[PDB]
RNA sequence: GCUAAACCUAGCCCCAAACCCACUCCACCUUACUACCAGACAACCUUAGCCAAACCAUUUACCCAAAUAAAGUAUAGGCGAUAGAAAUUGAAACCUGGCGCAAUAGAUAUAGUACCGCAAGGGAAAGAUGAAAAAUUAUAACCAAGCAUAAUAUAGCAAGGACUAACCCCUAUACCUUCUGCAUAAUGAAUUAACUAGAAAUAACUUUGCAAGGAGAGCCAAAGCUAAGACCCCCGAAACCAGACGA
RNA sequence: CCGAGCCUGGUGAUAGCUGGUUGUCCAAGAUAGAAUCUUAGUUCAACUUUAAAUUUGCCCACAGAACCCUCUAAAUCCCCUU
RNA sequence: CUGAACUCCUCACACCCAAUUGGACCAAUCUAUCACCCUAUAGAAGAACUAAUGUUAGUAUAAGUAACAUGAAAACAUUCUC
RNA sequence: CUCUUACUUUUAACCAGUGAAAUUGACCUGCCCGUGAAGAGGCGGGCAUAACACAGCAAGACGAGAAGACCCUAUGGAGCUUU
């Protein structure tokens, strides 16, 4: 009994239809094709990663530009926004900063509130009760 | 098949070989373990227990002589002549309850076995076989459709 | 080894280890110890007994023989009084 | 390319052809027949493979002993050679010793 | 990959869930197979399921259809116009309610 | 497969016709080196692990697995009514029709498989219509196998059939271990 | 030529996807689809809406003039 | 160096002769 | 082979109705198997592409490649049988709409080098194709302007959203 | 839109059976195919070697007249590689079939022709409408590479993430083999189509049967025995020897 | 194309040497040495894999393991408990 | 403060080592029986090719590149030049 | 040769006709320094940068061609010599 592929045209389509948007014979001959849709497939799934990572050095970037309209550097906002016990993530600090900007400068004023609550305390020697927005609230 | 040499390839030497240290199965010194193997007479062992097993369950009729012919087509056991088999040993083993009277032809039996036998009220005898008789009285309807 | 005979296509036994070994029917071989009759008497008295003794091959070299032999080899002979009958089986062997 | 542009003639089997219908019979000849014929007698084809299996190095063997005096020159020649080659092949070459 | 594909924009099926819920799912067409072990498990959500499942999407009209075919499959249609054949070869029972479960609830 | 012999042949690179010379030197040609036009890699060349026919696929199930088999066939179509027992075969007429229209008014299968003690004893009638008919197969008692029992939708055995297959597989379970062939003979056997 | 049927008949089928690419059929009712059951089409409408409709009015509120001329038209020439 | 020499090898003649 | 070029000029219209537009005349000729390169023929066809009957007749009347009196000879004969045949009333309104060139069946030779060696030379052969249209020429497209331009570029400005946020 | 693509027959393979075998007239062993002259010449005679023995030097299976079994036993052998009986035992046998190939397959075969070589010798390629061609403006279309319709716009393994948006932004040193380690300036690859490479005993294991027995004479057996399933590739030297053919 | 012609055959010569070795998916997985006309290779160990059996394995507390001699070394071996 | 495939968070989980080894599936083909717009359960086997300076065929690239050809006029009679 | 120059023919270049070969993983085929299987058009840091022919040139693409002939290895060959 001899065997003969018969179903190989179908075998070559599952590669060609991801290489038909490629520039050169490597859309069209199966033999680069392959080779080129492999590297295709992996740079998409590696690039899961990149997402998450550029994703967020551009909500940085925004909320910097923001924060600097208002006298306010990055880690200043964010690390005292922490302290009052704001958890509000950067992807959502963005779009405020966007589409919400006088609640940004709440947000922002909130921040330097804190900021210079906090050296107040540093440059006292405990003789000062704590700040009014520096109490923070416990949860037991 | 791994990469490269011989296993790859399909060339290792034979088995034995051992990269060309003198091997093992040749370095031993010859013994004459096996001399004369095939010219050494054989008997298949039927033990006092196995005939009072067969006695008691009817395979065996200990009512008429019992020989090579009637041990064989009870199935009791089985002989080769081809593999040197001479015939039966009758063995002790199941001295001490073998019961039953016997009139029994055997080709070898042990001293112990012949008591056990005897001391029942039976008759044994040692018997020699050739080894075409062997075969006859083991088998006889396919001898006795050769016409000789 | 001659795994397919040119006339039968069956496999051989290799005559060289017939004449060495001797096969229990347990699965053990039995040797003799190399040098055994060479130079006894440049060699001390307890080195000698050791040398006369039928010893035991190992599971490798066990498995290397069993290969090189068919198995008309391997079957229970029941030998007159054979002076290695009591050896073919093992007893209180544990695993 | 390398594909057929219609379909094939439709395959029509007729599954109770009488050769079909009938397969089977007498394959217990033996059991219920007393034994007075073996299933293997059924077998038709070959001189050298009625009633027997072996692989194609044995095939060979069987078949220069059994019809080998009957073959043509050139067929036994080309025999002759794959008994040799085969030898070789088998004994000599593979993964395992 | 991303780029090698169409893309949209989320959104819904005239602003579906904000006055009012309505299911998206308006039409199911099953073709299965008197015989043929393809179908095993198709007659048999045929004949114990499709009933319950009718009784709790009384706005799906259910089309059964049973003729000869190797393949069985499953014909949703949907308000927006969109038609989707999904294959239920060699499925079993709970396989099928599975899937036909899921194109109920997809718009 | 016992009775499978498969004629499927293909010549190796040693009986493809000529290939004797080297095709073109080892070295020098800017080629590819080969040493026969009748290579496996070449067109028209040898085959390389190509069908060596014939090739036989003989081989003999013990005999009581396979006396085992038929028993296994007969409780199968009784248990799912597939089994019906007459006293004999003969048919009124010879007509086929007839036949064909006892099977539908009794509800019996497509294919029916009738199975008769002896061959030179089968009723004339039934003969004459079995042997115009394709799905309604007449065959005796020793022919019976289990390929045909399940290709046939329903069974009918005779009642000296009955007794004749109870015997033959019956003794499987209470005989010796054979000493020599049973064609051979024995004491009790045959019967 | 190879063996073989499903290869074949796969292929036509994708042969029959493209011819139909290129000349996209004229488009036609639902109605004049398979699996149309005019009256269950009806009740379903309202069951989606989750409205209680009644059935005679509903009906109603689909015919046409349109269709009714035509309807007609349609009688007369067939001669009914 | 031993001298070396490929000889040119020429091809068929008929797969450069067909015809309409 | 394929000859599905000779078959477009079989195609029958429905009659047109009392208020649609005049429909153009479409007419399909072309010559197989000529001794020409379709490299060579290509520059032809690129040159009266798009040019009127009249116009691309001038300009292959006094062209010296080889392929310029071949195709002028298929423009002249479909000139007539567009008049002749298809309803044409003016053969002077015409103008083509397609020209291109095509690979024929081509026969291979043998050319003998030195050393024994050889060389396997094409007979090269091809085909021409032309497709005639009843009416002017296309007005051609003038070239873009700086008004163009920049309200290409200010309408860039202006479709582009906030990215990669709400 | 071209070039093309697609096809199912020709025949072939393996068995069975059957012993086989010519012929018109004329020409043909001289330089064959040459009507017609003086001769007398006459056939036999161990294969070798590759190769295996990891070199090699003794040695290294080759139908020789019944399947099976005795048995891979006796025996032979640098007692190494390997070679290997016999006595004895003893069955069946109904040609006209196919889980064989279907134009790169199957015979090399459309043919031992064309062509190649002084000679011995080597040795191809390919065909495809229909009931009707005394229907030839006939059988629609759709599918490889290559092109055409339709050249091109900063920047870079040619893509991915994306984006309103092709590109511009960001991320990213082809593949295979081979190696301690290859983007490597190490190997192979213009591309498309077709073809092109893992064959089996020894045991063991898994799943049935029967069980101190198993097996359809042989063989094995101190739970064994019978049956089945499942493990061992392709191409390539320079060489050696035999017999022909050539000044 | 003569350090000894060419053709066919033995012949599918042989190659421890180079190259090649075709569907999908998951899992475990990196290596002390000895011998060898052997070091471009093999066989045995070692490591590694699957299945099976029944019982300790690893980590380690005291106590304990050399004199001769210049480095009175970092450590090891053994080892219950855990 | 920024900063991983580390860790947490919502849901899921067999789903990142060469040689080698164990396992779960499976394209097409043929056969048995089904099925009957392309299938099912099994038995089989010339059973799957991005690579061997692979074999055959087609068509590209180099490239319309290298290279190749016909002395002169005329009435095509003839004459002239060499 | 110092030290080259002029002219004719051929080739050459353009037009017309005819029409090969080695070569080619894919190419959307820059420069500097650094790095790296140790000498980068492709990596890092910089610089440069609309697109597209024709004619030259031979520094690089460890350019093409011939599975290095030198060297070593193989229990691979062969020729010749011999106490
Ligand atoms: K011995
Ligand atoms: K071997
Ligand atoms: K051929
Ligand atoms: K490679
Ligand atoms: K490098
Ligand atoms: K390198
Ligand atoms: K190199
Ligand atoms: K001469
Ligand atoms: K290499
Ligand atoms: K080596
Ligand atoms: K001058
Ligand atoms: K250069
Ligand atoms: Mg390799
Ligand atoms: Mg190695
Ligand atoms: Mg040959
Ligand atoms: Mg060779
Ligand atoms: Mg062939
Ligand atoms: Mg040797
Ligand atoms: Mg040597
Ligand atoms: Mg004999
Ligand atoms: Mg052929
Ligand atoms: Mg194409
Ligand atoms: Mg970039
Ligand atoms: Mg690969
Ligand atoms: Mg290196
Ligand atoms: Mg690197
Ligand atoms: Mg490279
Ligand atoms: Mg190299
Ligand atoms: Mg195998
Ligand atoms: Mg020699
Ligand atoms: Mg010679
Ligand atoms: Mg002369
Ligand atoms: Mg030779
Ligand atoms: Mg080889
Ligand atoms: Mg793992
Ligand atoms: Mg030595
Ligand atoms: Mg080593
Ligand atoms: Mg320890
Ligand atoms: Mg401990
Ligand atoms: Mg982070
Ligand atoms: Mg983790
Ligand atoms: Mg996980
Ligand atoms: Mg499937
Ligand atoms: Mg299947
Ligand atoms: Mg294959
Ligand atoms: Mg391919
Ligand atoms: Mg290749
Ligand atoms: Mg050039
Ligand atoms: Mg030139
Ligand atoms: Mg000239
Ligand atoms: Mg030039
Ligand atoms: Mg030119
Ligand atoms: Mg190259
Ligand atoms: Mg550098
Ligand atoms: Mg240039
Ligand atoms: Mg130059
Ligand atoms: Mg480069
Ligand atoms: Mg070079
Ligand atoms: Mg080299
Ligand atoms: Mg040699």
């Amino acid at each position: 009994l001899r065997n003969r592929v018969t179903d190989r045209y179908f075998r070559i389509q599952e590669v060609l239809k991801h290489a038909r948007h490629f520039r050169g014979r490597k859309n069209r001959c199966y033999r680069l094709a392959v080779r080129t849709v492999i590297r295709a497939f992996v740079k998409c799934t590696k690039a899961r990663y990149l997402k998450k990572k550029n994703m967020r050095t551009l909500w940085i970037n925004r909320i910097t530009a923001a924060s600097q309209e208002h006298g306010l550097k990055y880690p200043a906002l964010i690390g005292n926004l922490v302290k009052c016990q704001v958890e509000l993530n950067r992807k959502v600090l963005a779009d405020l900063a966007i589409y919400e900007p006088k609640t940004f400068k709440s947000l922002a004023a909130l921040a330097s509130r804190r900021r210079h609550e906090g050296f107040a305390a540093a440059l006292g020697d405990g003789k000062e009760p704590e700040g009014i927005f520096s109490r923070v609230v416990q949860y037991h | 098949r791994g990469h490269k040499g011989e296993r790859q390839r399909g060339t290792r030497p034979r088995l034995g070989f051992e990269g060309g240290q003198t091997p093992f199965y040749i370095r031993i010194p010859k013994y004459g373990f096996n001399e004369g193997h095939s010219f050494r007479r054989q008997y298949k062992p039927l033990s006092l227990n196995r005939l009072q097993y067969l006695i008691d369950l009817g395979r065996v009729d200990p009512s008429q002589p019992i020989d090579l012919t009637q041990l064989v087509n009870g199935r009791g056991v089985t002989i080769q002549p081809l593999k040197r088999d001479y015939g039966v040993q009758l063995v002790e083993e199941g001295a001490d309850t073998f019961t039953a009277k016997v009139n029994i032809e055997v080709q070898l039996a042990s001293e112990l076995a012949i008591a056990a036998i005897e001391k029942n009220g039976g008759v044994v005898t040692t018997a020699f076989y050739d080894p075409r008789s062997l075969d006859i009285v083991c088998k006889p309807v396919p001898f006795f459709l050769r016409g000789q | 080894l001659t795994y397919f005979s040119a006339r039968k296509g069956k496999r051989k036994t290799v005559k060289a280890v017939i004449d060495r070994f001797l096969r229990l029917h347990c699965g053990l071989w039995v040797r003799r110890k190399a040098g055994y009759k060479k130079k006894l008497w440049k060699k001390t008295p307890a080195r000698k007994k050791r040398l006369r003794e039928f010893v035991f091959c190992n599971k490798t070299q066990s498995k290397l023989l069993d290969k090189m032999t068919t198995s008309f080899w391997k079957r229970r002979n029941w030998y007159v009084d054979d002076p290695y009958q009591k050896y073919h089986d093992r007893t209180n062997l544990k695993v | 390319i390398g594909i057929r542009l219609t379909l094939p003639p439709p395959k029509v089997v007729d599954r109770w052809n009488e050769k079909r219908a009938m397969f089977g019979v007498y394959d217990n000849i033996g059991i219920l027949g007393n034994f007075e014929k073996h299933p293997k007698e059924l077998i038709r084809g070959p001189i050298w493979l009625r009633g027997w299996k072996g692989n194609e190095l044995q095939r060979c063997i069987r078949k220069r002993k059994m019809v080998g005096s009957r073959m043509f020159a050139d067929d036994l020649h080309n025999l002759n050679k794959r008994i040799r080659y085969l030898y070789k092949h088998f004994n000599r070459h593979g993964k395992f010793r | 990959t991303a780029r090698g594909t169409p893309s949209r924009f989320l959104a819904s099926v005239l602003h579906n869930g904000l006055g009012r819920y309505v299911q998206q799912l308006q039409r199911l067409s099953f073709s299965v197979s008197r015989d043929g072990a393809s179908s095993r498990g198709a007659r048999e959500f045929v004949e114990r399921e499709v009933i319950d499942f009718a009784r709790r999407n009384p706005g799906v009209v259910i089309y059964v259809n049973s003729r000869p075919c190797c393949v069985p499959r499953v014909v949703a249609e949907y308000l927006n116009g969109a038609v989707r054949e999904e294959s239920i070869h060699c499925k079993s029972v709970e396989e099928i309610s599975t899937l036909v479960q899921k194109l109920a609830d997809q718009s | 497969n016992f009775k499978r012999i498969s004629y499927a042949k293909t010549k190796t690179r040693a009986e493809v016709r000529g290939g004797g010379r080297k095709p073109w030197p080892q070295k020098g040609t800017g080629r590819a080196r080969h040493g026969s036009i009748r290579s496996p890699l070449w067109r028209g060349g040898g085959v390389a692990h190509g069908p060596r026919g014939p090739t036989s696929y003989y081989y003999m199930l013990p005999m009581k697995v396979r006396a085992l088999g038929l028993k296994v066939a007969l409780t199968v179509k009784l248990a799912q009514d597939d089994l019906h027992i007459m006293d004999s075969l003969e048919l009124p007429t010879g007509d086929p029709q007839y036949l064909t229209e006892l099977a539908h008014y009794r509800r019996w299968g497509d294919s029916v498989l009738l199975v008769d003690l002896t061959h030179e004893e089968m009723p004339q009638s039934i003969v004459e219509a079995t042997s115009r008919l394709k799905t309604f197969n007449l065959i005796p008692a020793v022919g019976l196998n289990v390929h045909s029992m399940l290709k046939h939708q329903t069974l009918v055995l005779t009642l000296p059939t009955v007794a004749f297959l109870e015997d033959k597989l019956l003794w499987q379970d209470s005989r010796y271990r054979p000493l020599y062939p049973f064609s051979l003979p024995y004491s009790d056997f045959p019967r | 030529v190879k063996k073989g049927f499903r290869a074949a008949f796969r292929f036509q089928k994708e042969l029959e996807r493209q011819r139909l690419l290129r000349c996209p059929p004229p488009p036609v009712r639902r109605s004049e689809k398979p699996n149309w059951d005019y009256h269950a089409e009806i009740q379903a409408f309202g069951h989606r809406l989750q409205e209680n409709f009644s059935l005679d009015l509903l009906k109603t509120a689909f015919v046409n003039s349109c269709y009714i001329k035509s309807e007609e038209a349609k009688r007369q020439q067939l001669g009914i | 160096t031993k001298k070396r020499f490929t000889p040119p090898i020429y091809q068929p003649k008929f797969k450069t002769e067909k015809e309409f | 082979i394929s000859r599905k070029w000779e078959k477009k000029n079989k195609i029958v219209y429905p009659p047109q109705l009392p208020g649609e537009p005049r429909r153009p005349a479409e007419i399909y000729h072309c010559r197989r198997q000529i001794k020409y390169s379709k490299d060579k023929m290509w520059y032809l066809a690129k040159l009266i592409r798009g040019m009127s009957i009249d116009q691309a007749l001038a300009q292959l009347e006094f062209n010296d490649k080889k392929g310029a009196k071949i195709i002028k000879e298929v423009l002249l004969e479909a000139q007539d049988m567009a008049v002749r045949d298809h309803n044409v009333e003016f053969r002077s309104n015409l103008y083509i709409a397609e020209s291109t060139s095509g690979r024929g069946q081509c026969l291979k030779r043998i050319r003998y080098h030195g050393r024994g060696r050889f060389g396997i030379m094409e007979k090269v052969y091809c085909h021409y194709f032309v497709k005639l249209v009843e009416g002017p020429p296309p007005p051609p497209e003038p070239p873009k302007t700086a008004v163009a331009h920049a309200k290409e570029y200010i309408q860039q400005l202006r479709s582009r959203t906030i990215v990669h946020t709400l």
